[PDB]
């Protein structure tokens, strides 16, 4: 309590830049755990298509994948459209 | 080859400037003008004696640090991968590793001019 | 084609620049220029990131070696490629060394020395593939933090050990 | 490895690079993905010494795809004899091969 | 009288002018009005060859629209 | 301000990427025809050039396998003109 | 006419010479501090188009200001000879003009001209900042009145 | 095509020449002096007067100098400064360049080599010391400049200079990385060898640093080289942080805005030149390695996780 | 060491769709929606066969189907295409962003006309 | 191809240069440093040719340790230059026995 408060007083008094650089460096490490948009950042990179998704031969029983890029079924990204 | 053309033109244009600044503006040398400068007097005689550094310690750390930054130049492309989780930890890990090396050198003297 | 082979030829006698022991930074002149043209060799094959990297950290690395030469490794009369007779002999022996084979390669294209390789230039060895919207070199380098992982750790940890090693050996009690 | 610590705990340390047809950043193919694939799964679990004579054809073709030296030599024979007779005459270039 | 400073800037500012629009004007001139097409990736560069080939005059910066097809 | 703009810049990029992959089938259908046409064009030329050589199979299988391979571009532009060589082989990299 | 052409190139050469000549940052005695007095914003050395450069390989006109001594003599001649041509010398004050107040002194050479060629002798002890600033002007006029390439044409 | 090259090279030399006038004139007005005004109207003819007189001055070749080494360095200094003007994203860049900053950074390091070689090539104390102070100066700024460079454009998306205009767009980039611009601006001051960090020249300490045996034309190429260097890297910091709007139909609208941005910023470079004493290159590497390096890591860590923080990863294309 | 086979010069010739890249990408979004069945068929052949010489028929289908696509737009509103594709041309990056007004005029033909 | 020949003979003269000391260690140390430049260029040539995306890794990572080898190298030369003064390998023989 007293020791840390005086120590912070001493560091802020002698070399403010170092006690600063330790601060921005300090929380930039623990924000990722607290970040709620990191999952969106994961979804950002997955959504971006570089290789064109070659179609699959349909021998039946794949209701999820559509037969045309107009049917509702299939992975979608309206979260990005809202964002 | 567009970069070659401007590179060739640039070094060419520089060479004309030194070319006509060496032949056109007269020539007259009589030794003491040609002699080295020592603030008016005659040098002790050298300019080749070991001019030993007093900051040799920090020079090598520059090589380690200038080398390691080349390890994090790919960062802008490293951000746009499907695995930013381990990207965040690994890229962070490098910056703490440089920070620790700087902190290590800092505490054990180091950066201050060796006497 | 010229440039691809011509630049590599400059890389050769540039390497003769420092392998012949001139004054140490005249050797520094020797490999800084081949480092410059070495960027060109990888550049023609794509390789822009790697080509700029050597033109980034070699100059950074070669920046201090000059200082050590002029501070703690220079003589009263600095060497040059013409002053000493052995280094001039070392220089010339590095000139007919590749001159015969490039003439041999240009005339026969089937030079056998050590390795067997044909001499139809090097424009052939390129590819017909399409990179799409991603550069192969710049993304393989960027895979450092996605798939390197352990390969990252050994490099970073050694750099720490580097700053320890370069400190204790020069500390002198 | 002398001590295959990789296989013991099952976690990879350096095997991701190793061979050419491993997974690539968003599936960028290699030059010889097909040839290297054929050779690798030819000699799998068969033994290093019991791989040269049997899974050979999948290998020299793969090392051909890597270097393409015999084909470049094939192009050398084409180009050499081309300059041999066109300088002498005979062959006149078709109008698509020179513009 | 710092307004005597401005004549130094006035020519200098005009001196910095020339490489600006010229690099745009020569690009406009050499590409026929439309600006200089850039190709940072294979797709863009593979395009310019196709535009150069389709035009039939061996220029990438001349484009044939819907009238080209029949 | 940067977050909103960066998200928007992304939104255009997938829009641009969507157009690119929409044009892929036509472009791939053109490149393979262009490549295969030219490989045959070399073969038709190769019929008349290979008469003096003692042993030469015209268009023999380059590899021991029969599966098709991507064509080593030396076969493609080997006997073309110099300008066509530099326009594509060294074209991209030398282009600015 | 050839003489017309050479005169035009002559006019180009001296105008650049007299406009852009660079005095040496050389100072010895009482004259030196008054020399930098006129360089102060009151008289504005620079507004006449000149700037102070240090080494001999740098400047145009040597500005000798102060008492010349036997010990100072070897370096002054060395530093003057070290200035590339064209080079001019002006002699500040009575002391540097010749002898000065210490003309009879054992440790003073009677005249900077005894050591280095001189273009203009600016008098006063110390010369007022006005007087030598004219001395620069007189050298501009003297630089104007030359026929270097003109005498070469008729040579 | 070459007409574009001359229109890129020739105006810079005149712009560099007129920098010498304002260097000697705004300083004077900032110094109670009137500046050069005797040569033509208000002195605008003085930069010309300097040019011919320097060219017509006698070139000097010191006896103890290495002749080839003495000549190659001035060529390298001027050529790099001039070729440094090709890749900027000035509305239509001469060469689009994927690694725009790396091209910017690589030869900026090679620029000091001309500064480096001239010191010993002149073969004396006052240039060898100035050359070695160039070593320590680029020991300091180079170890950190790449860190600032990476941090600012990490939100841009890639290393291409052209994408800077797109990235900034609505608001000035300095509004997002103002402590980085604090880092970047005065570190460029430390590479251009200006008043607070001109130890390579060192007017008072060692006569002229890496210039003592240089005379006439070699200086003319050297004087233009470092004047070209400051303007170009100031134009670099102009687009890096203060990039203006660009309308494709009216590219000239960008030029007028960009020119003033790199011009008012240039006036700053002349502004610090008058008001601040000289850093001793002891504290120069001391400061940039004691406070500058530990700080620039922190925002570098800040500027990498933060695109991941708010799902604001910029696109590469 | 064997035989190479190549289709003759006749069956590899189609009525090539000859229109510039900018026009193609200007209508790419609409082209990829409906003119997709030959496209999807074409590179199921490309990825399954892994041999271009075995997919010429699909290449013909996609080339001719795109021609019918370009025939339809040319016939109904050719003029609104003109300003949309020329402003795409003016963009060096062929950016869609500086095209919204022109894109709007194009969009309402094919939605209501076709 | 011929580009490969040029840069492997770059190794050979670098190999000859390294293990041939004439006057001082600094020149040989630089030759050791430049020896990896061919090693860099060598390894870089196959990797872009073969389009193996991952193994673009090692040209940079070879550069980590090759220059790190030089980093301890010229820092070792510091210890010589204090006890020995010069950097001559001919003098570098105090362990004659
Ligand atoms: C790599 C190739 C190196 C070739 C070489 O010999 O360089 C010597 C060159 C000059 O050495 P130096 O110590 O200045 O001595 C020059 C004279 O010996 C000493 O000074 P100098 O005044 O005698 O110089 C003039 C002299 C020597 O010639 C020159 O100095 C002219 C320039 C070099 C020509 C070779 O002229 C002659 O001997 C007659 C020439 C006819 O040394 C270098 O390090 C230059 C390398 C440049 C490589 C290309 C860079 C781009
Ligand atoms: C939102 C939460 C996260 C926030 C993350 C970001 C950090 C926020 C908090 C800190 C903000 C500021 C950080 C950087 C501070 C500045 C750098 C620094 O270390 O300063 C202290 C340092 C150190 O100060 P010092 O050298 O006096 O030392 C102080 C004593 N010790 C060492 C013990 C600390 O300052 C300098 O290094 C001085 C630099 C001088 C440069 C030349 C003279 C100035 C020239 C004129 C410049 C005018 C402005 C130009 C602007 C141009 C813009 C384009
Ligand atoms: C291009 C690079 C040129 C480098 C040499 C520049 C130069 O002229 O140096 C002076 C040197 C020497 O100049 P120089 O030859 O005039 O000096 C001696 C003059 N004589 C012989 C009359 C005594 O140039 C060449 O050696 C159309
Ligand atoms: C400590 C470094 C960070 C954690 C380990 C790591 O990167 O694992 C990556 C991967 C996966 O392990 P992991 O524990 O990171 O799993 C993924 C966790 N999230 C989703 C949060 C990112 O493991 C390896 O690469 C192991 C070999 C390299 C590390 C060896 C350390 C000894
Ligand atoms: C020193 C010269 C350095 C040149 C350089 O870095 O070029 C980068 C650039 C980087 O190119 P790039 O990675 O932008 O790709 C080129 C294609 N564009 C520009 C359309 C994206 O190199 C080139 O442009 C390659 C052409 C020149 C190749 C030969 C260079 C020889 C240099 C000898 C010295
Ligand atoms: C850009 C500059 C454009 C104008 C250049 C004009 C020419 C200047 C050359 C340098 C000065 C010498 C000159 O003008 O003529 C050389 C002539 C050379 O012949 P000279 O005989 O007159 O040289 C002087 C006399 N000696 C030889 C004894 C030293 O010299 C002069 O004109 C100086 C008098
Ligand atoms: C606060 C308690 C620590 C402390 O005293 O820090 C300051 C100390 C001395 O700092 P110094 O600048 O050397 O002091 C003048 C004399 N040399 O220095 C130290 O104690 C060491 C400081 C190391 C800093 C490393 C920073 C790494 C990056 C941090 C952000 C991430
Ligand atoms: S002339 Fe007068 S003012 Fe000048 S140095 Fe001599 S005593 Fe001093």
């Amino acid at each position: 309590a007293g020791r840390i408060a005086s120590f912070l007083k001493n560091a802020w008094a002698k070399e403010p830049v170092l006690v600063a650089s330790f601060a921005i460096g300090g929380l930039a490490i623990i924000l990722p755990s607290l970040s709620p948009y990191t999952n969106y950042a994961i979804r950002i990179n997955r959504a971006t298509p570089y290789n064109y998704p070659v179609p699959l031969r349909d021998d039946g029983n794949m209701p999820d994948v559509p037969s045309h890029p107009q049917d509702p079924q299939g992975p979608s990204l309206e979260w990005l459209k809202n964002l | 080859m567009n970069i070659m053309l401007t590179l060739l033109t640039n070094v060419t244009l520089a060479s004309l400037l030194v070319l006509i600044a060496f032949w056109l503006p007269q020539l007259n040398a009589y030794s003491e003008k040609t002699s080295p400068y020592e603030c008016g007097f005659d040098p002790m005689g050298s300019a080749r004696l070991p001019f030993s550094m007093k900051f040799f310690l920090v020079a090598i750390t520059f090589l380690l640090f200038d080398l390691e930054i080349a390890l994090l130049l790919p960062l802008p492309w490293a951000s746009q991968t499907n695995n930013l989780k381990t990207m965040l930890t690994m890229a962070l890990f490098l910056l703490i590793l440089l920070a620790a090396s700087l902190a290590y050198e800092w505490t054990q003297k180091g950066l201050e001019w060796a006497e | 084609m010229y440039i691809a082979f011509i630049l590599s030829t400059i890389f050769v006698i540039g390497f003769v620049g420092f392998s012949s022991k001139p004054s140490p930074i005249y050797g520094g002149l020797g490999l800084i220029v081949s480092g410059g043209v070495g960027c060109g060799i990888v550049l023609n094959f794509g390789g822009s990131f790697l080509g700029l990297m050597v033109f980034l950290i070699y100059l950074g690395g070669m920046l201090v070696v000059f200082g050590y030469t002029t501070a703690m490794a220079t003589e009263m009369y600095p060497e040059v490629w013409v002053s000493n007779k052995t280094v001039f002999g070392a220089f010339v022996s590095g000139l007919m060394m590749e001159f015969c084979m490039v003439y041999y390669a240009l005339k026969e294209e089937e030079v056998e020395i050590i390795f067997k390789f044909n001499g139809l230039g090097d424009w052939v060895i390129y590819d017909t593939g399409d990179s799409g919207f991603f550069s192969e070199e710049a993304m393989g380098i960027a895979a450092l933090y996605s798939y390197g992982t352990w390969l990252v750790i050994v490099t970073g940890w050694s750099l720490l050990i580097g700053v320890v090693v370069i400190m204790e050996i020069t500390r002198g009690n | 490895p002398f001590f295959d610590v990789q296989k013991r705990l099952g976690l990879d340390l350096d095997r991701w690079m190793t061979i050419q047809s491993a997974e690539q950043p968003h599936k960028i193919p290699g030059r010889c993905h097909a040839f290297e694939k054929e050779w690798i799964e030819c000699a799998h679990g068969i033994g290093g010494i019991r791989a040269e004579k049997e899974c050979k054809i999948e290998f020299d073709d793969f090392v051909e795809c890597l270097l393409r030296q015999k084909t470049m030599k094939r192009l050398s024979a084409i180009k050499r004899q081309r300059d041999k007779l066109i300088k002498e005459g005979k062959y006149t270039p078709p109008p698509h091969h020179l513009g | 009288m710092w307004f005597e400073i401005l004549p130094g800037i006035a020519v200098m500012a005009a001196c910095l002018f020339i490489p600006g629009m010229a690099t745009a004007h020569i690009h406009k001139f050499t590409n026929g009005g439309k600006e200089k097409r850039v190709a940072h990736f294979s797709y863009q560069w593979n395009l310019m060859e196709r535009d150069r080939c389709i035009s039939g005059v061996n220029r990438y910066h001349v484009t044939k629209g819907l009238e080209n097809i029949d | 301000s940067m977050m909103k703009w960066n998200r928007e810049r992304r939104r255009l990029q997938i829009e641009d990427f969507e157009a690119r992959i929409a044009l892929m089938p036509l472009f791939q259908a053109e490149k393979d025809r262009r490549v295969l046409q030219m490989l045959r064009e070399n073969l038709e030329e190769e019929a008349i050039i290979m008469k003096d050589v003692p042993d030469w199979k015209v268009g023999e299988s380059v590899f021991h396998t029969t599966r098709w391979v991507t064509p080593m571009m030396g076969e493609l532009y080997g006997l073309r003109t110099n300008e066509e060589i530099l326009s594509a082989t060294y074209g991209f990299i030398w282009y600015t | 006419r050839g003489e017309y052409v050479v005169a035009k190139l002559d006019d180009l050469v001296n105008w650049a010479r007299r406009s852009s000549l660079w005095p040496m940052t050389f100072g010895l005695a009482c004259c030196a501090v008054e020399m930098m007095h006129m360089a102060a914003p009151r008289y504005d050395m620079d507004r006449f188009g000149v700037v102070f450069r240090a080494s001999p390989r740098q400047s145009d006109v040597m500005i000798v200001a102060g008492t010349l001594t036997n010990k100072m003599a070897p370096a002054l001649r060395k530093v003057y000879d070290q200035m590339p041509e064209p080079r001019y010398v002006v002699s500040m004050g009575s002391c540097a003009n010749g002898g000065g107040y210490y003309h009879y002194s054992y440790s003073v050479v009677r005249g900077c001209d005894r050591i280095v060629p001189v273009d203009i002798y600016v008098p006063g002890c110390p010369p007022t900042a006005e007087a030598l600033l004219y001395g620069i002007l007189q050298l501009q006029r003297k630089i104007k009145r030359e026929k270097r390439l003109r005498i070469w044409y008729r040579r | 095509f070459m007409i574009n090259i001359l229109s890129l090279i020739i105006p810079i030399l005149l712009a560099v020449a007129f920098l010498t006038l304002v260097e000697r004139k705004v300083l004077g007005y900032m110094q109670l002096r009137k500046g050069p005004n005797v040569v033509g109207p208000y002195g605008l003819l003085q930069p010309i007067a300097d040019a011919l007189k320097l060219v017509t001055k006698e070139p000097l070749r010191p006896g103890t100098s290495s002749i080839s080494m003495f000549i190659i360095a001035p060529i390298l200094g001027l050529s790099l400064a001039l070729t440094m003007w090709v890749p900027l994203p000035m509305p239509y860049p001469l060469i689009n360049m994927n690694l725009g900053v790396l091209f910017m950074l690589a030869m900026s390091s090679l620029a000091v080599y001309s500064i480096l070689w001239s010191g010993w090539a002149s073969n004396s104390k006052y240039a060898l010391i100035g050359a070695l102070r160039a070593v320590a100066q680029t020991i300091s700024y180079e170890v950190t400049l790449a860190i600032i460079l990476l941090s600012v454009l990490l939100m841009n998306g890639s290393y291409t200079l052209s994408t800077l205009i797109t990235t900034q767009e609505h608001i000035w980039m300095i509004f997002t990385s103002w402590p980085l611009a604090m880092m970047w601006f005065i570190s460029t001051l430390a590479e251009t060898n200006r008043a607070p960090f001109d130890l390579t020249e060192g007017e008072s300490e060692l006569v002229s640093g890496f210039n003592v045996e240089y005379a006439a034309g070699p200086f003319a190429m050297f004087f233009m080289a470092e004047y070209a260097n400051i303007i170009m890297m100031n134009a670099f910091t102009a687009i890096l942080f203060l990039g203006a709007s660009h309308d494709p139909h009216t590219p000239e609208l960008y030029t007028i805005n960009f020119v003033l941005k790199t011009l008012a910023l240039t006036i700053t470079f002349l502004w610090i030149r008058a008001s601040y004493p000289r850093f001793r290159y002891d504290q120069l590497m001391h400061l940039l390695w004691k406070s500058f390096l530990p700080l620039t890591l922190a925002l570098c860590m800040w500027h990498i996780s933060l695109p991941i923080m708010t799902a604001s990863i910029p696109p590469q294309s | 060491p064997g035989i190479v086979e190549l289709p003759t010069l006749e069956d590899l010739k189609v009525q090539e769709v000859k229109v510039s890249s900018s026009v193609l990408k200007a209508a790419a979004h609409h082209y990829g929606a409906q003119c997709d069945k030959p496209n999807k068929e074409f590179m199921l052949c490309r990825w399954e066969e892994k041999d271009p010489r075995r997919c010429l028929e699909e290449g013909k289908l996609v080339n001719q189907c795109a021609l019918d696509f370009f025939r339809q737009i040319k016939r109904h509103c050719a003029e609104p295409f003109t300003e949309y594709w020329t402003c795409i041309d003016y963009s060096g990056l062929q950016l869609f962003r500086h095209c919204r007004k022109q894109q709007a005029k194009f969009d309402e033909c094919v939605l209501d006309k076709l | 191809p011929l580009v490969y020949m040029n840069i492997i003979m770059a190794f050979a003269i670098a190999l000859a240069g390294l293990l041939m000391y004439r006057s001082h260690l600094m020149s040989s140390l630089l030759c050791l440093e430049g020896m990896m430049l061919s090693l860099f260029i060598m390894s870089t040539l196959i990797i872009l040719n073969t389009h193996f995306t991952l193994a673009n890794m090692m040209p940079i990572i070879l550069l980590v340790f090759a220059a790190c080898e030089a980093a301890l190298g010229l820092s070792l030369l510091v210890m010589v230059s204090n006890t020995y003064g010069t950097d001559y390998v001919q003098n570098l023989n105090l362990l004659q026995c």
